[PDB]
């Protein structure tokens, strides 16, 4: 049993017709202190998977090393390490899920909420969630922390059920994600303007976008707002 | 919350962010923490919103009734009425208030009233959760008898840093200028102050 | 200070008359005429707006007053006494009825409450 | 819960209710509170849990191993002590158990052992365990004799569970009867309390307080 | 303090027919007031004509189902591909659950299938492994809303035959698979109306001698 | 609960879901959360349901008396001031979280009030367990100079986000539009996207199914003459 | 410890075609101990019926109180109180004890004498009104009653059909609750006749 | 105190009440009468917290005796029980509540019927054929359920009461030092001095 | 369990031990023998937490019986008491201590003297003329202090013991359902079947 | 405690105050918080003195044994050994360590290791109770590739403010310069830095 110290906030994600999108801001908070502004919380595994991690950053860095070690180990005595016997999103997730539940069962959890986004060998979209309790679930849209409360509602207006996935293009999906990130910046007191976005497409592969910023923000209306009730000036 | 009041040559300027949080959720991102108790006596509020509003409303009432009988009150008088409420009800209040005002006789004055209910007259005052991160900056950069433009830059740069580091602070930087000329409101948006 | 008049100012005279009530009725008699007529599908109340000066805006002085959405009142006698009674009558319709039953009082019961206020001024200290 | 068991001329009568509650919520009306350890031994289930189920079916495994090794029926004294020694090892851990280990052997005759999760092991003639035990005890104590018939003894146990089922909120559903003889236990049926109550009320003239 | 348990909501329902069995469960997965997934399968085919669902804390539920499925696999290896009977599966599950008696699987488990005589069977487990064969069992969030309805409409409790006035009970006539599925659907429709954690979708697994069949139905998504 | 308020061109609109819950159980599937303080000042309530109703009736009553006293139509700021001072006095023990909106001679107004007595001003607001879902929608689609038709659409879309995604909210969407120089229009059950589907079976029992012990006529009438 | 579930008991009310029905169990207990099988929880003031679950001392106290208030109402108004008005009175009375409440779950039922409209309402312990068209439930087996009512109920039932529905709803709910049962009463209410029926149920 | 029983038979009400008074580790008295006569044909037995029991019982007694003098009339057992319930219902929401449970056994001279009322410290009143407070009911009610008839004689009621006391003496851990039995009928209140 | 007494007279040791076994609210048994014979001339009575009492008593019994067989010799009461004390002294600092108090009454055949040892669950041993555990001593010791003589006969010891039991039956709140009395002398151990 | 490490053109400089308090009592006013784990790899310690000393001693042992086998370790390697101890024993440690070092290949590097056990490579790092007050100042005044004299002035001015506001910090300002030239210790007394 511990308490999280340096933390990362929401990770948001959604499926679209040819793959998955995942995003997460570049902030490492220290309570209310916005301590570290250059923290990458999307960690790609191979060219077909991206693991998005929220929660305790020291535990994230540990998970990061486990995945880095997983790739090394998979290459051992494996001539098809870059082909048929390469790591799948479903393999990477199940491994993490096992670890997360084992750790909670020893009463010493990895204080995280993880979303594994990727594309399988047969082109199928993979998107599944796991957290410090070892609880797992899959959905057309997945989000951690504040994202669950604010991002999902917006992303679910695009893909409300399974049958909406083939109707959703990568441009529409990315637009929805980028908008959700803006909404979180408005409303999450432990978020940052800078973020990273990753697209895993079955055709174009892994596109990893760093140093993105929330833009097109509405603030002008603030000038008109005065006092808290009766004040006019 | 990040709030500050700074005296300068022509008078005094109050500055504040606009973020009000309930835990990590931002309940209001366009809050007006600069509140008016008299024509040229304003205050910056920090702590319990319910408490600081309730206090400010009562002070405004007291200074309105004071003006009806004894004419315009001093900034010191306003600070005393704030103090009297905060001190006598310290057990049931979580209020950190900076009082700033402009007389013609006394010119710009700033009084800070922390949790205890004590009063401290200062050349400038900083307060709120985000103030902790700018004690160093403000101390190094403050000068007495600054110009209006210098004081706006001092507050803008200061609150910019407070906002940058404090998660509890954010949104727009509101300011209110108090001089003989009158009362001027200023607003500065994220795109402006973040790049400083 | 303190209200040291804790005794009745209205008392029975040897003949069994309550003087102050009779004199109050004399003050009502001097007052401007007002009337009321009940129809099968409505009631009407009316009075003369006796303007104290032509410079005065008699629209501002309301002799006929709404008590509840379905109850109205008019008077004859001392206007100020009426004005305060209307204020008390409006409040008592809320405090002793609407805030309990979630509806406005019937005419007779509001009248009863007004009567009770006037009776107490006839016996209280 | 209400479970009772008493020794008499014709062996042992075991009677239990059938209700299982989680707080005010009635989880089940069809619970088996008599474990059939083996064809000659019975155990009751009061205490709150799986603990009696799990450890008394385990007891049946130990009794089977005993008579395989020793070529002889295990005594009720030995069987009950295997259980009491086991739960005593778990003392403090939070096991919740209150059972009567009932049997009829040559060397002992009819024997009942109260076994407890605190490690208590008592031999006795009449035992009552559960939230409705006090109600069952009332009927038992005032009507018990050693020279009861198998027919009357069976009824007494049934009526005593009914008495508890009525008053105790956490007991009811149905009554399970058993009669333990030297040649083994004999099941004497499941009796719905709802139907049994009206039947008993009319035939016995009891429960005059209740309107039927 | 770290709390190793959670509540993922959901509700499940097992009903044993004369020569069949059904195990139904809603597809909604939740935490607190948030929906995690509108379709997260909860009832599983574990092989050997057995269906299982471990409702409550999803992590422990998934762990138990995984371990039982694994137990079926090793039963085949160790005992010459022998079919695991429903009664044997039930006893095996008790030991899996009681194995963690002092740090329980926080789930209310139900399995369904056919007994060795071909009749319908349902077994019901508490978190620590106490179990019993039952004709009817709802489990999870809206279990309290469903069981009373089932006592009335499956076992005909409190129902008597008109004219006799309380003297003759309604006879316990057998229900067809089509008749059971109607009661299952109406149970979940009613549960969805009055329980916030129940909704989105209903997935029913029907077990017969022919094998396991699935049926899905929409539920209200509010 | 999901409640929202949205300002527009010539007035303000408020909206709310219609689910009231006791723990995880739905007590009322068509609850009315839009309360009238005065004819053109309406508010929506979240938190302790009795407190929200009770506090709006009390302030509504005093507002009516004040309106009669001053011969002036009531103001939103008066309702706001009276509410906050009452709530502050009881320091959150009265668990009323309100969104107050309305029109008066001063103009159109929109405020929020929290149980401890704090108030906020805004063009768009949301409160209750589904406020984050609703606020997400408002932040994504709100703009300055909304029309009446756009604000109703936005407000109801924000409530829907709560209905679907928040378990504390559900059923129907109530809306009230308060436009300047007009009567406020209360749109009870403006949307109805959650009608229960027909059941598979009718559970109407055969008469005489229930067992009875005694029958009798109850005397509801008064004591009779003669 | 929990005041609302010491004594136990339930009340359910339903609407039908030109009729309402209200029903209750008869159990009073001290937690596990059954104490009385004649503790009726439905009362009436003129043609308005009030069921009350929860702490028994408050059930008794509130009945006595509403009798008191409806009697004075009648003397002053010169007419019997209506269900809609009484509901508001119940709510008012409960909320005046906001920070020291009666631990009860009241249920109003009746037919408006003037309009003939069937009316039912429910409250929490603090006075919040739940005015449902279909049905109201209250007590220690309210979850069970919600489940029963939700599936069994259909609108516009005739009085003698409604009796069967509300009876089966109560009985089967009470049989899944340890603190309810020990008998049951059902009132069938029409505009100018009321039939009261005691039900035969299991006594455990 | 500990055990108080009550049973209403054909023509009388019988109240049994323990004699023991234990304060901590010692039994200070073994002859304590836990009852007060409220009026000639109404008796109230009581059990609860020390001090509160007698203080309450005597307070009720004084109030009923005051009513009897003022009106020159004996209140009905029902009326007395309603008065007593209200006092306890008022008490429970007080600064310091009375922690007292009572049984009110009376004979209504108007209706010529015996009446037994059971009221706990919360103000929970119930009219019963037989009643008890505390753990007394747990042992006795099963016997009373079985044997009780509404047309029992007073001698039969006492025999059924002896069977209850015997069961209490057998299965209760506490030694309550026997019971004082009193009968309430048309002729008034009298004590059974041998039991 | 509850009350266990002991008294060493001229030529014997007498141990009295209650018969009641209460588990919560009910008295499950009224004939329980809270003693074990460790050797032919050594008896140990015991009282403490449920389960622990018998488990401990039987464990000691087995160990002494093992010693008796191995050496073909009976240990002295002193030796047995020292063994028992050590086990309890070891126990008190264990993971889960035995919660058992004992009295060891024995007749030393070598010295031709009766001996009574009192040992509590902590391993606090004392040799006494008369002893008790729990609240038993509070009531009885004043009587024993007054009447006891070292040259008392066994019949006088029993009379003094009856006076102790009577005082316990009078002033103790708990009904301990009487006592089983056993005498330890040169001829061995025997039970007084009428008491 | 007020500690910081700053990279510059020629390498890196570590800076620290010298105050160690037990409550409000200053147990040691001349503490050396700049501690050496290798020739040109040093660290700044904050938190539990017992813990940070115990860690630093173990690290020094590990880097000594590393050097015996594999030659001079990298600054990254040193930070990893610190992290491994801090992360794996997070439940029993209260240590906030800044690791700074100079390679010839990598030049000046700074790694901060906060309570959690996470590692963060940064251009400069600040830590300790007093660091809170200079987040604003340091952010505004830091530049990359400063000179030795500029970096000394930056650290001196920064820690001056931290000391001024933080009661837990005080005494002398110690510094250690790490360059290709070697290892240079610097000390600055109250009379010098207070008047800045
Ligand atoms: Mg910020
Ligand atoms: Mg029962
Ligand atoms: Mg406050």
């Amino acid at each position: 049993t511990q308490q999280p110290i340096v933390t990362g906030t929401s990770v948001i994600s959604m499926k679209y017709d040819n793959g998955v999108i995942i995003a997460a801001d570049n902030l490492g908070s220290y309570g209310s202190l916005l301590r570290f502004n250059g923290v990458e919380r999307l960690i790609p595994v191979g060219d077909n998977t991206v693991v998005g991690i929220s929660g305790d950053i020291s535990d994230m860095q540990h998970i990061e090393r486990l995945l880095k070690d997983l790739v090394t180990e998979n290459a051992y005595d494996n001539p098809l390490a870059d082909a048929e016997e390469a790591l799948e999103p479903s393999y990477i997730f199940e491994y993490l899920a096992t670890v997360m539940y084992q750790r909670r069962s020893k009463m010493n959890p990895l204080w995280n909420a993880i979303i594994v986004a990727g594309v399988q060998s047969n082109g199928d979209q993979f998107l599944r969630y796991v957290n410090l309790l070892g609880v797992t679930y899959s959905s057309p849209t997945l989000a951690t922390g504040f994202g669950a409360h604010m991002a999902n509602p917006l992303l679910r207006k695009v893909v409300d059920r399974e049958s909406d996935i083939p109707k959703t293009t990568v441009q529409v999906a990315e637009e929805a994600i980028v908008n959700a990130m803006r909404v979180l910046y408005y409303r999450d007191a432990r978020s940052s303007r800078n973020f990273s976005l990753a697209i895993i497409d079955k055709n174009t592969g892994l596109t990893f976008k760093k140093n993105l910023q929330v833009e097109n923000m509405k603030w002008d209306f603030a000038k008109d707002i005065k006092g808290y009730g009766t004040q006019k000036i | 919350t990040s709030i500050m009041a700074v005296t300068f040559k022509d008078g005094v300027i109050l500055g504040a962010d606009s973020r009000t949080t309930t835990g990590a959720y931002i309940a209001n991102r366009v809050t007006d923490k600069l509140t008016r108790v008299h024509d040229k006596i304003w205050c910056c509020r920090s702590g319990s919103a319910a408490d600081t509003q309730a206090i400010a409303d009562i002070v405004q009432y007291h200074l309105e009734l004071y003006t009806s009988q004894y004419g315009t009150p001093s900034t010191e008088t306003a600070a005393s009425v704030f103090k009297e409420l905060c001190y006598e009800n310290k057990d049931n209040l979580t209020a950190g208030i900076i009082v700033a005002g402009y007389d013609d006789k006394n010119k710009g004055e700033v009084y800070t009233i922390p949790l205890g209910g004590s009063v401290h007259k200062l050349p400038y005052a900083i307060a709120g959760s985000g103030s902790t991160f700018i004690y160093g900056y403000c101390d190094k950069n403050f000068r007495e008898n600054m110009s209006k433009e210098e004081t706006v830059d001092f507050i803008k740069h200061s609150l910019s840093q407070a906002i940058k580091w404090d998660g509890s602070s954010g949104g727009v930087i509101r300011m209110v200028v108090l001089t003989a000329a009158g009362v001027e409101r200023l607003i500065f948006y994220p795109d402006e102050y973040e790049q400083l | 200070m303190t209200d040291r008049y804790s005794f009745s100012l209205t008392t029975f005279s040897p003949s069994g008359k309550l003087g102050q009530i009779d004199y109050a009725l004399t003050a009502v008699k001097q007052g401007v005429t007002s009337l009321g007529i009940k129809a099968t599908n409505g009631v009407v109340i009316a009075t003369e707006k006796k303007s104290s000066s032509p410079l005065a805006m008699s629209e501002t002085l309301s002799k006929v007053s709404l008590l509840t959405p379905d109850i109205g009142a008019v008077y004859s006698g001392m206007g100020p006494d009426y004005r305060v009674l209307v204020d008390k009558s409006r409040k008592v319709a809320h405090t002793s009825y609407k805030r309990i039953y979630g509806e406005y009082p019937p005419t007779k019961l509001l009248v009863s409450e007004v009567a009770k206020i006037m009776q107490e001024a006839t016996q209280s200290g | 819960t209400t479970t009772l068991a008493f020794r008499f001329q014709g062996g042992i009568i075991v009677a239990v209710d059938s209700r299982a509650t989680a707080g005010n919520w009635v989880a089940s009306q069809t619970v088996k509170k008599v474990i059939e350890i083996n064809p000659f031994l019975l155990g009751t289930m009061a205490g709150g849990t799986v603990d009696c189920q799990f450890w008394e079916t385990w007891l049946g495994s130990q009794c089977r191993l005993h008579e395989l090794r020793e070529k002889e029926r295990i005594s009720v004294a030995a069987a009950s002590k295997i259980l009491s020694n086991l739960v005593y090892q778990y003392k403090g851990a939070g096991l919740s158990m209150g059972t009567m280990i009932c049997g009829y052997t040559r060397k002992e005759g009819p024997t009942i052992y109260y076994v407890d999760s605190d490690g208590t092991r008592l031999k006795g003639d009449i035992f009552c365990v559960g939230s409705g035990q006090t109600f069952a005890y009332g009927v038992l104590d005032s009507n018990y004799k050693w020279d009861l018939s198998v027919e009357d003894a069976l009824y007494l146990g049934k009526r005593s569970i009914l008495a508890a089922a009525h008053r105790d909120a956490y007991s009811g559903g149905s009554v399970n009867l058993y009669h333990v003889t030297e040649d083994g236990w004999i099941y004497h049926g499941n009796h719905d309390v709802g139907e049994l109550f009206w039947k008993v009320k009319e035939e016995e003239g009891s429960f005059n307080n209740v309107i039927g | 303090q770290f709390n190793p348990y959670g509540d993922n909501g959901g509700t499940i329902l097992g009903i044993a027919g004369e020569d069949f069995a059904v195990l139904a469960g809603d597809t909604r997965n939740i935490t607190d007031y948030s929906i995690n997934s509108r379709y997260e399968p909860k009832v599983f085919d574990c092989g050997d004509n057995i269906v299982m669902s471990a409702n409550g804390f999803a992590a422990d539920g998934d762990a138990l189902v995984k371990r039982f499925k694994n137990s079926v696999k090793w039963y085949h290896f160790d005992h010459n591909d022998k079919k695991l009977s429903i009664n044997s599966a039930a006893r095996n599950i008790q030991h899996l659950l009681y194995g963690k008696r002092f740090f329980p699987y926080y789930v209310h488990t139900i399995i369904a299938g056919l007994d060795e005589d071909g009749k319908g069977a349902v077994y019901s487990f508490d978190p620590v492994g106490s179990y019993e064969r039952e004709q009817c069992r709802a489990g999870g969030a809206a279990a309290s809303l469903i069981m009373p309805f089932l006592d009335n409409q499956v076992n005909f409790k409190n129902q008597y035959e008109p004219g006799t006035n309380g003297k003759v009970k309604k006879p316990l006539k057998y229900l067809s698979v089509e008749e059971v599925i109607k009661l299952v659907r109406d149970s979940f429709t009613s549960a969805t109306e009055r329980h916030i954690q129940v909704g989105d979708g209903l997935e029913i697994l029907i077990v017969t001698k022919d094998g396991v069949r699935k049926e899905f139905y929409e539920l209200k998504r509010d | 609960t999901t409640i929202v308020g949205v300002k527009f061109n010539n007035g303000v609109v408020i909206a709310a879901d219609t689910r009231s819950t006791q723990g995880p159980i739905v007590a009322d599937k068509n609850c009315a959360k839009l309360h009238r303080i005065s004819p053109k000042i309406w508010c929506a309530g979240a938190g302790t349901a009795a407190d929200t109703e009770a506090v709006t009736q009390l302030i509504g009553s005093n507002i009516e008396l004040h309106s009669l006293y001053t011969s002036r139509e009531p103001r939103v700021v008066s309702a706001l001031q009276m509410l906050k001072q009452h709530l502050f006095k009881y320091q959150g023990h009265i668990g009323a979280y309100l969104i107050v909106a309305g029109v008066d001679p001063t103009g159109s107004h929109l405020f929020s009030i929290h149980a401890h007595g704090s108030t906020d001003v805004g063009y768009y607001l949301s409160l209750g367990s589904g406020s984050l879902a609703a606020m997400a929608v408002l932040e994504s689609h709100w703009k300055q100079d909304l029309t009446k038709e756009e604000a109703i659409k936005l407000a109801s879309d924000a409530i829907q986000a709560g209905i679907w995604n928040d378990l504390g909210s559900g059923s129907n969407v109530d809306v009230c539009v308060m436009e300047i120089g007009k009567d406020a229009e209360y749109l009870r059950n403006y949307l109805t996207p959650n009608v229960r589907e027909e059941k598979q079976k009718s559970y109407k029992f055969p008469r005489g199914t229930t067992a009875v012990l005694k029958e009798s006529i109850v005397n509801i009438c008064d004591i009779q003459e003669e | 410890s929990d005041p609302s579930s010491i004594n136990g008991g339930i009340v359910v009310a339903m609407t039908g075609k030109d009729c309402v029905a209200i029903a209750c169990d008869l159990r009073l207990g001290s937690q596990s101990l059954g104490v009385s099988n004649k503790f009726e929880k439905i009362f009436h003031y003129g043609h308005v019926f009030l069921g009350i679950t929860g702490l028994a001392t408050d059930v008794t106290t509130l009945n006595e109180m509403f009798r008191y208030k409806t009697n004075l109402y009648k003397l002053k108004e010169e007419r019997a109180i209506e269900p809609e008005t009484f509901t508001q009175l119940v709510s008012s009375s409960l909320y005046e004890r906001r920070f020291g409440p009666y631990f009860v779950g009241p249920v109003v039922a009746g037919i408006n004498s003037k309009s003939g409209k069937p009316f039912i309402a429910g409250f929490d312990l603090i006075g919040c009104i739940d005015e449902a068209k279909d049905f109201i439930v209250s007590g220690t087996a309210s979850d069970q009653l919600f489940g029963m009512c939700e599936s069994l109920y259909e609108p516009n039932l005739e009085p003698e059909d409604l009796f069967e529905t509300i009876s089966q709803a109560l009985l089967n709910a009470a049989d899944r609750d340890a603190l309810s049962g020990w008998g049951a009463v059902v009132y069938i209410i029409k505009k100018d006749e009321v039939v009261k029926r005691y039900l035969k149920m299991r006594q455990d | 105190m500990d055990i108080i029983l009550g049973i209403r038979v054909q023509d009388s009400v019988i109240l049994a009440s323990s004699k023991a008074v234990t304060r901590g580790i010692s039994v200070l008295k073994d002859s304590d009468d836990k009852t007060r006569q409220l009026s000639p044909h109404t008796l109230m037995s009581f059990a609860g917290e020390a001090g509160d029991t007698v203080q309450f019982a005597e307070y009720i007694q004084a109030n009923i005796q005051l009513y009897s003098i003022r009106e020159d009339y004996e209140l009905s057992p029902q009326a007395v029980s309603s008065f007593v319930r209200q006092e306890l219902a008022k008490s429970i929401r007080s600064r310091r509540p009375y922690q007292v449970n009572v049984l009110i056994g009376g004979y209504d001279k108007k209706k010529n019927k015996p009446e037994l009322y059971q009221i706990d410290y919360l103000g929970t009143k119930v009219e019963l054929p037989y009643g008890a407070h505390g753990y007394s009911g747990f042992y006795t009610f099963s016997l009373l359920d079985h044997h009780y008839r509404p047309d029992m004689t007073t001698e039969e009621g006492l025999d059924l009461l002896k069977l209850c006391v015997q069961e209490l003496e057998k299965r209760m851990p506490m030694d309550f030092k026997g019971v004082i039995v009193k009968i309430v009928d048309k002729d008034g209140i009298r004590q059974v001095d041998d039991f």
